[PDB]
């Protein structure tokens, strides 16, 4: 049996290499970012945004970020997934950004999921797998992001009701607001300090 | 074969969060232990990423934003597997590279390092691994180079690299080094490491039958990633 | 004091003439042993050098053949003494250094080799020890590259020297590599010295307290030469 | 004590960073080179030259040379010259030169030197003494250059009669020629091989 | 000589300030990791101390507040060098040095314990370093004392000793033992200190040899100071 | 090479080694204190003073305080500065003092510093350099104390703007008052918690 | 797969040309040293030998000179793996071997010696190595026999050996010894290899799982030739 | 990864197992030869032969030679031949002799090769590849015959060029002659000594 190769930090630059628009290189024909809606796609359109705070509550200019997630009926993209059932096939379910470099502010522009078996037979809340690197992280820190629209499913999720102190809980849930006809979810992370979120080992 | 979830991450063979000679990870790091969840299916799955979008260079740093000439800087190839912890191959994962040139310094915004910047050079290069799992590139061996941790902080020559597999759980950001770099030995990042036999996963070694004559040197690196045990009676996954 | 004549050469801490593995000496050395005389004033003078012909970058080749911008590679300031083998400071000794650039390549009609040419980077300097015996230059670390002796033969990154110094009988030419480089091991042409501890005084050290913040790392490296004993009787020199 | 720190050969590109105008390289304003007669220096010029053969009787063209010698009456250009003799002001005693890339020729302009005193009262003959550096030698060379003119006081000179073989003197005999009033001293240099040059540990 | 900065503080070599065994550290050590920069005119100064303001009796702690006798307790001279982390002598350096007596009790308001005041000893004293480094100055050999930490702690004997040399980089306030002290290996504040080889850099050794025959016994101690790095390129300082 | 001497805490009777006279005693004739100022010293005559908190927010009453700091033209009394200027005669440039045994105010009588050079031609912003030693404190902590009244040079200072979290740039400027025409400026020193203090590894 | 050069020869893992201890090889080494190539196509190819050609016992030392009986001595099998050096096995090489009888002596006009011919023993076989690189192959062991080097040299028993496989490059002729035959240790043959751990290279070992009852012993010996390496970048070869 | 087994010479019997015929051991019915001829080979035939000589300048009547060559239009009766091209599929491309035991001399029937493809679209003078074993050589030696009739392909070919002692590369070119309508080369190799035959390590 072999070991994990251990981990290290993405460090300052993580961009040259995971988005390297965002620092000025075009090298690849092809760029991986954060639009997960292609024009076929179906679901509700929705924007997730929001801001990473260290523990002085200031925001993270050089952090990256990367979701994961099933289609509109909670199928993943992946070959993995043992439901059998035919997933959206104009949908990636993964995306990537990094925040700006001046006002620490993330976005992507994905759709709604829907609710995935969880196991023995229960259903899981719909939410999105969300993983966090940086310069000063060692392990790239990995949270869920729940959607506040969806109370009575989230009451019943088996991930955030194995989280004992229920008052970190809320930390996962994101609040929906109606920008102009647009449907945006503001989550915003904080790595440490008060009303720190939840982050799992997974 | 019906697969059941990835053996568990031993944390003892990762830094931890809290690594107090690495200053920046002071505030960036919970206070709060990790909460660890039993797998379900967002957790064993991952995107696919098809070939169909890679360039033909996407693999040769050398080449890839050469412009005028070839950038200045050791001819190297960097191969090798990516295997689980069980030693099954990992296929067709993503495999992205990123790193410094010859004198250390970044094609970033944020570099503002003395040494010079290469105008054929990008440092940036992405790759599938094959159905054994390997992986092959070629690029300019980077120069170490200061930052500001303590003042006079260095650290070794080393090659970022990211990995996407087949499940979300085996995802991965790390660094590997070069055999021989004294530089390697007072690296504040790297001690962060709790063992050595972890801190020597990150070597790539020297792969003398492999130079090419008149042209390249060439180093071995393995990587490992989390594995997925097999299940026999009950699959609790769903 | 009175000075007699240089202790004699061990040709024990040297290379032999005559070293098949280094292919080029098997025309190119005496098959006759060479003939030891007994030193005269012409073994144990030399010329004079002074200070006032030497530019004021010819021990800096990071800037001394610049003219666009700065030349690629890593920044390293060498220092260290020069002394006679009874320990004693060279004064005022010429010492001149050449080497590849960063990518191994030299700018010499004759090497052809793939690895880029840096437009601002020369590969030749020259000081003068002080009274101490001290010396210090600023470069650019060379790459290792590939010559043709077997045909994958690659040498380890080197800077080659030479000395001229108070007596003829004391000049000198040779190279020296960096700590931790893994071709040192495999080097036919550093394999010529017979004992480990004389190819380990060829190995320049890192000195990482002399390393300058945001700028440069630094490499120790000092350099024996023979030296003269004093005559207390007969002074059969003249 | 220290050991010697050991030689290794110069290398195929010994120019760069000791004749840099054969390499085409200017770096520095004052270049060192083969030239030892300034406007001012007494003696009578000569020109020295010839070529190194390895063992294949083949000119070495990537060979270095260099030359160290007393002035017109045989006194130093050197603080360790004890003579108690004034030496000639404008005279360096050395020089350094390069074989030419394609014929394998090299020179030097210097003055015949003046005979210089001998171990225990005895007089040396006039000599330059040389080194050679190149690829393949691991430590330079060196030898002498004795002159064919001065056969009364070559055969009293205390280092050619300590060469037991007496046939491998003349090898250190170069021959004077009077090229259009240049008297120019031919000294072949054969490294390996029949008639191959006397090499000393000095 | 055109002197640069002084070498980096070496944080590996000196104890952490938060150390939880040493429990006063709890609260009074901060949560941020010191900022690390790069030395200016300030901090490479320090003030200098003229010898005309200093008392005959200043390096005399036997005499200097002796009353009606002599304080009772062990006659010992302390000596040694003051040097830089290069070798080079500090020269005219502040050193100022304070103790408990005897008994293990100090002068001072909040000391209650009962081990006995001592009326003709004082336990403060002071000396400037000669050109060499140098520095002596003669006690009575403090005894261990209990203190709460744990509420039976005891420390070692020692004498706290301050240094204000030629910058203010090299501010530095420590305490020496003595050479066989059993309590060394159950201190505390003795084991902040991360390695072994840096606790035995504290400890002050018997010097036989420079005993005064039928009056007092001697002890070695050496302080090693960071040193300053010559420039021989850029100036930056300034 | 050697290594650094390792720093240990000063420890509870730091004052009898270095302010005998807090500790009652009187040993020495000349001693060293908290006062800059003597008749002739050049400049605007400033007060300095605070208090210095540990975690719980409670002043410690058994610290010792030193600073250090440039004349009113900002030239060191030191072998080691090299502006070439001369300094003010009469200023030592260095004080000491300890804070109350009761209260816990810590205070220096001194001249407000002139701005000195900062590297590569930069100007720094007037500022004084501070270190803090007590039980507990196993290193001095070092910091810096800048002023109010000076926002265009605090500004463009080097040190600060190396400080990337904005927030607690603050931290290191004291506040001017105007008690009786005395020049008051108030500094607090937080070692631990919020609004804790910058300190600097120099 | 498109496949490159072979790996360059290490001339260290082999004997030197001129090696006084073997008289024979003064007269019969070059003088001059090789003059290494990059390889072409003629250097990379070889030819193919059809099983066809092949007869029934051609690898069956023991029947395929047989005329009234059975040779005389010990019945053995001789079996291994022929592997390329980066371990990939080598397909359908011809395999040819040699060797003396029983008693020392070969079946050979020159060959003088006092042992005894058999009449029923030929002493040469050949084979193909099969889709593993295996082969296999039946033999009587031969006797030591002495030669004259010095006038008491003796050589240990052996079988000498000769393949021809995927690349003119690959091209080899030696031998092997057994297990344990004491004169492995003063044969000047086999001392002409500079390393013990090569020397042992060419040991066959005793295979007791694989003997055959009352019948046969049978020794395993594996040969490793030069392997190719494979390109993904530039393809210089044509 | 594994070392290369090593070489052994050899030896005095090299015959029994390479050519048994030579030594008189009729064991195979397919036995193996220099006649790389067939009947509907193409191209011209000839006849290679030589002597091979030891420092002494005496043959060697114990060595083995072995050759191997393209067809006559260049191409390599190889699987790793990748020119695309149809080889002669009545040519082996390789032979084996042994030199007469009283003589020493040896010889080849083939025929003569066409031009083979050199590096990076060079093209190499027609070769052909050659191998000698015998007692004393520890190690075959490998070097190539080339055709005097081809100076314009030798004075191009890479791997001549590749020799630096220009007066070595004539040792590899063999003579033609033309003996009662058979074209001849003799192709004499030199082991050691005077106009040593070079060898490659390849
Ligand atoms: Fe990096
Ligand atoms: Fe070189
Ligand atoms: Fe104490
Ligand atoms: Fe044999
Ligand atoms: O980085
Ligand atoms: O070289
Ligand atoms: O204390
Ligand atoms: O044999």
């Amino acid at each position: 049996e072999l070991k994990e190769t251990p981990s290290q930090t993405g460090g300052p630059y993580v961009h040259i290499g995971l988005l390297p628009k965002q620092a000025n290189i075009e090298v690849f024909e092809h760029n991986l970012d954060n639009n997960l809606v292609q024009d076929n796609t179906q679901g509700q359109r929705i924007r997730l945004e929001g801001q990473v705070f260290d523990g002085l509550g200031l925001p993270l200019r050089d952090v990256l970020i990367e979701i994961w997630q099933a289609d509109t009926n909670g199928v993943y993209p992946s070959q993995a997934d043992t439901q059998g059932k035919q997933v959206d096939p104009n949908f990636l379910g993964w995306g990537r950004t990094g925040a700006d470099f001046g006002t620490g502010f993330w976005s992507f522009n994905t759709i709604k999921p829907g609710a995935v078996p969880g196991r023995k037979g229960s259903t899981q809340a719909p939410h999105i797998s969300l993983i966090i690197f940086a310069r000063g992280i060692n392990i790239g820190l990995h949270t869920r992001v729940y959607f506040d629209d969806e109370a009575e499913a989230n009451a019943k999720d088996p991930v955030l009701n194995s989280i004992e102190w229920a008052t970190r809980r809320q930390t996962l849930v994101a609040k929906r607001e109606e920008r102009d006809g647009e449907v945006v979810y503001r989550f915003d992370i904080r790595i440490q300090g008060e009303n720190e979120t939840v982050f799992f080992d997974i | 074969i019906i697969w059941g979830a990835y053996a568990q991450r031993n944390t003892e063979d990762h830094p931890p969060a809290y690594a107090p000679g690495y200053k920046t990870s002071v505030l960036r790091s919970p206070k709060n232990a990790l909460i660890s969840i039993a797998e379900t299916l967002s957790e064993v799955t991952a995107p696919h990423f098809s070939a169909d979008k890679f360039g033909p260079k996407d693999n040769d740093l050398i080449l890839n934003y050469a412009k005028d000439g070839l950038p200045i800087g050791e001819r190297v190839i960097v191969h090798g597997y990516v295997r689980d912890q069980f030693g099954r191959p990992v296929k067709n994962a993503l495999v992205e590279v990123w790193q410094a040139n010859a004198s250390g310094r970044y094609r970033h915004p944020n570099d503002q390092y003395i040494g010079a910047m290469d105008p054929n050079f990008g440092g940036c290069g992405r790759m599938l691994t094959d159905d054994n799992g390997y992986y092959v590139f070629r690029t300019i061996k980077p120069g170490p180079y200061p930052w500001r941790n303590r003042i006079n902080e260095w650290s070794p020559a080393h090659i970022h690299f990211s990995l996407i597999a087949d499940g979300w759980a085996q995802r991965l950001i790390s660094q590997f080094y070069f055999e021989g770099d004294t530089l390697i030995d007072s690296c504040p990042i790297l001690k962060t490491i709790p063992s050595e036999q972890q801190r020597r996963a990150l070597i790539a070694l020297e792969d003398k039958s492999n130079f090419i004559e008149a042209d390249s040197r060439c180093y071995r690196f393995d990587i490992t990633l989390r594995g997925r045990r097999a299940t026999y009676f009950e699959n609790d996954l769903t």
